[PDB]
């Protein structure tokens, strides 16, 4: 519905957990999200704010539930 | 569907 483009500081937040998680939007972060939203999302600011809000919500639960194996 | 509500590998 709101197609607003992802802000900064929702980005930040983002990569702030992929880099805690030791993960990347390339390799992991944009094909999970062009999985679920069934759309080619080819760079991390083509998300939509509301794209962004759920991945922020799932990244937040991967972070909280349990230490990152080294 | 998979979405982010699920408890998806990552």
């Amino acid at each position: 519905r709101d197609i607003t483009p992802v802000n900064d500081e929702t980005m930040q937040e983002i990569n702030t957990l992929l880099i805690a998680l030791d993960k990347t939007w390339d390799d992991d972060l944009l094909p999970l999200c062009s999985q679920i939203f069934r759309r080619d999302i080819r760079a991390s600011s083509e998300l939509t704010q509301a794209e962004a809000v759920k991945a922020l919500g799932f990244l937040k639960q991967k972070a909280a539930e349990q230490k990152v194996a080294a | 569907w998979m979405d982010f509500d699920d408890d998806i590998p990552f």
